[PDB]
RNA sequence: AAUCCGGUUAAUAUUCCGGAACCAGAAGGUGGAAUCACGGCAACGUAAAUGAAGUUGGAGACGUCGGCGGGAGCCCUGGGAAGAGUUCUCUUUUCUUUUUAACAAACCACACCCUGAAAUCGGUUUAUCCGGAGCUAGGGUAUGGUGUUUGGAAGAGUUCAGCGGCUGAAUCCGGUGCGCUCUCGACGGCCCUUGAAAAUCCAACGGAAGGUUUUCACAUCUGGUCGUACUCCUCCAAGGUGCCUCUAGUUGAUAGAACAAUGUAGAUAAGGGAAGUCGGCAAAAU
RNA sequence: CCCACUGUCCCUAUCUACUAUCUA
């Protein structure tokens, strides 16, 4: 049902973050009523194209767990001095540097 | 105690003002029930229930 | 406060002023 | 202020004379406002359809000082 | 000065007792110009001040030059 | 205005910009009374003793004779006693007579 | 009799600026209404529908206490959104915010009326109160405490993003409770000493008088005088478990250096346990 | 009166802050 889309145009540019390393990170960390893989049929993660992310979900997805799944793997890279999630629009999430 | 006498006391009266609505209980069987659950004849609203089964 | 003490308080405070110059 | 429903007395209250000022308000949902302003009162009317608020601007009286969103 | 500029009115230091009706009426013989709002108090010291809101007719920094005080 | 009393009786608003302001309501009106019975007549609005005059005439006076001073409950009575004390009279004098 | 919101100062705001209302009084004018208006069994209703003298009625206008009901705000909290966190990992997580005024419109429920004649007593309060002086029930009438939908009104405010003042977005959906604060309604007591006055406004009876009236609508105008800065008996008063913390406000009260004796205060002490002193005074014991 | 208790006492000792002291 709701579709949420997060973009990572500035991340492949820079090399910051791969299209592959995001996918990863997704399906690793989609905690889906708390058991990663568990996405099924109401919510599927279905990334077109090397640019961004997408998840259509059947039921609620919050916005800020989004932010704070790309908020562990920016942690884990150490990058979150030049990298930061920003909100464009409702149900979009960007990655921008200082 | 007057805060759980005062919700059971017009739950009994509600329950009992609609089973005499509702045609289960004659309106003498409902003023006799009326005026025994003032003295929280009944504690629970099953205990209600099984005397309304039982009449 | 009415004109009355308005005045007698402006008087009040014309009394302490410093003497001129010349 | 008086909602005003009625197109026609909106007309008739811009011209008589007791009208000084109008503005026209575009909100989101596509919705058309007249508000007029009179000696005591603003009368505002709602209008949904554009075919219609564009045909009521030009009913309107040229001599009333017209305005645009705020 | 800044009400001058910006809110159109000017300043008088009048008689004390002068009500908003009289210092109407010596603004208008006086300067031959039209308040619309007029507002007293009293300072400290027991003296009246008014500001005498103008028109938009006129404006106050005009006048004010032509007083001779702008 | 120290020293808070009954007349500062003040209600809690939230303005639009997100401030919670004090706005001192005035007494509820009190509707008319009737004469007789004392209590409230039917059909008059309770407002202000001042803000009554604002009011047209036939919102005020129900359409009925005593209407607006006396209870038709009242009005009923009053006019049953004059009768039956009347027909009293009129039957002593002819007693009288 | 009658005002709110937003903005504004180095210092003043329900006063100033911008916007939006309200009250009182004054005349004519325009449209509408009656020839001293109709309808409903009734309670009563409506755009209007003259009322002298004289005679009344009502509001103002009235103790106190307790419980219940209603609403608002505040507090609590579920999501939604935004940003700031924390984050090897765990933590859809932590913190903060999420506005609608006066006023103006349409609609939204205990007292009475009509049918009715009741106990085999019914209705019913948290608290048994009423009923042939007319119950339950049915249909009405009025009073609208309120609530719904708007207008006001997003153009404002707030929060995020930017650009160079401008441009974007969001400002949402709930759930609630013996919660606190304020107010209203419906009761129940205690009264006793049965619970200020007047200004002011309205209505009734009454029938003088005769293009007239018109308590309907709309336009037009005006609102003087004085206080208003600031300082301070009384107002506003978060959370958690007498403590701790947030919001807010200070970090001042003449300072420094040494720590012997003295004095005050606070402690611990082997063995004995009131042998001390006129004396279990003070401590510890409990 | 009995029991318990303790620096009241034999018989005082130690520690802490303040005081006390000096300096401007």
């Amino acid at each position: 049902s709701n579709k949420y889309i997060i973009d990572a145009t500035a991340a492949v540019n820079d090399k910051i973050f791969d299209v592959a390393a995001f996918e990863k990170y997704l399906i690793d960390r989609i905690k889906v009523d708390g058991k990663t893989g568990n996405l099924g049929s109401s919510v599927v993660v279905s990334r077109e194209g090397s640019s961004k992310i997408a998840v259509i979900a059947h039921i609620d997805f919050s916005g800020r767990y989004l932010k704070y799944l790309t908020k562990k793997f920016l942690k884990k890279h150490s990058l979150r001095d030049w990298l930061r999630v920003v909100s464009t629009k409702k149900g979009v999430y960007e990655l921008r540097y200082y | 105690s007057a805060v759980v006498w005062m919700r059971r006391q017009r739950v009994l009266r509600r329950l009992l003002r609609k089973y005499r609505e509702s045609g289960k209980i004659d309106k003498h069987l409902y003023h006799t029930l009326y005026l025994e659950a003032k003295g929280n004849t009944f504690k629970h609203k099953r205990a209600l229930i099984e005397h309304i089964q039982r009449a | 406060k009415s004109f009355r003490t308005k005045q007698k308080l402006a008087k009040a405070a014309r009394q302490n002023r410093p003497i001129p110059q010349w | 202020p008086r909602q005003i429903s009625d197109i026609k007395q909106f007309l008739e209250i811009a011209r008589r004379k007791d009208a000084t000022s109008a503005r026209i308000k575009k909100n989101t949902n596509k919705d058309v406002k007249f508000k007029l302003r009179c000696s005591k009162y603003l009368y505002t009317l709602v209008v949904a359809d554009a075919k219609k608020a564009e045909k009521l601007r030009q009913s309107l009286p040229p001599d009333l000082t017209v305005t645009e969103v705020g | 000065m800044k009400k001058i500029e910006d809110d159109n009115t000017l300043v008088f230091h009048v008689h004390l007792k002068a009500n908003k009706f009289t210092i109407k009426e010596a603004v208008r013989k006086l300067y031959s110009v039209e308040p619309v709002k007029i507002n007293t108090l009293i300072r400290p010291n027991g003296t009246k001040k008014a500001f005498v809101k103008l028109s938009a007719d006129a404006d106050a920094l005009d006048v004010a030059n032509r007083i001779g005080f702008l | 205005l120290a020293y808070n009393t009954r007349s500062n009786r003040t209600r809690i608003i939230k303005t639009p910009g997100n401030n919670i302001r004090y706005l001192h309501i005035k007494k509820l009106g009190t509707i008319p009374r009737c004469g007789d019975t004392g209590v409230p007549l039917q059909g008059i609005p309770a407002l202000r003793p001042r803000e009554f005059a604002r009011l047209s005439h036939n919102k005020k006076t129900v359409q009925r004779a005593y209407g607006g001073c006396l209870s038709a409950n009242a009005v009923k009575d009053r006019i049953v006693r004059a009768f039956l004390i009347e027909e009293q009279k009129i039957v002593k004098q002819k007693l009288k007579q």
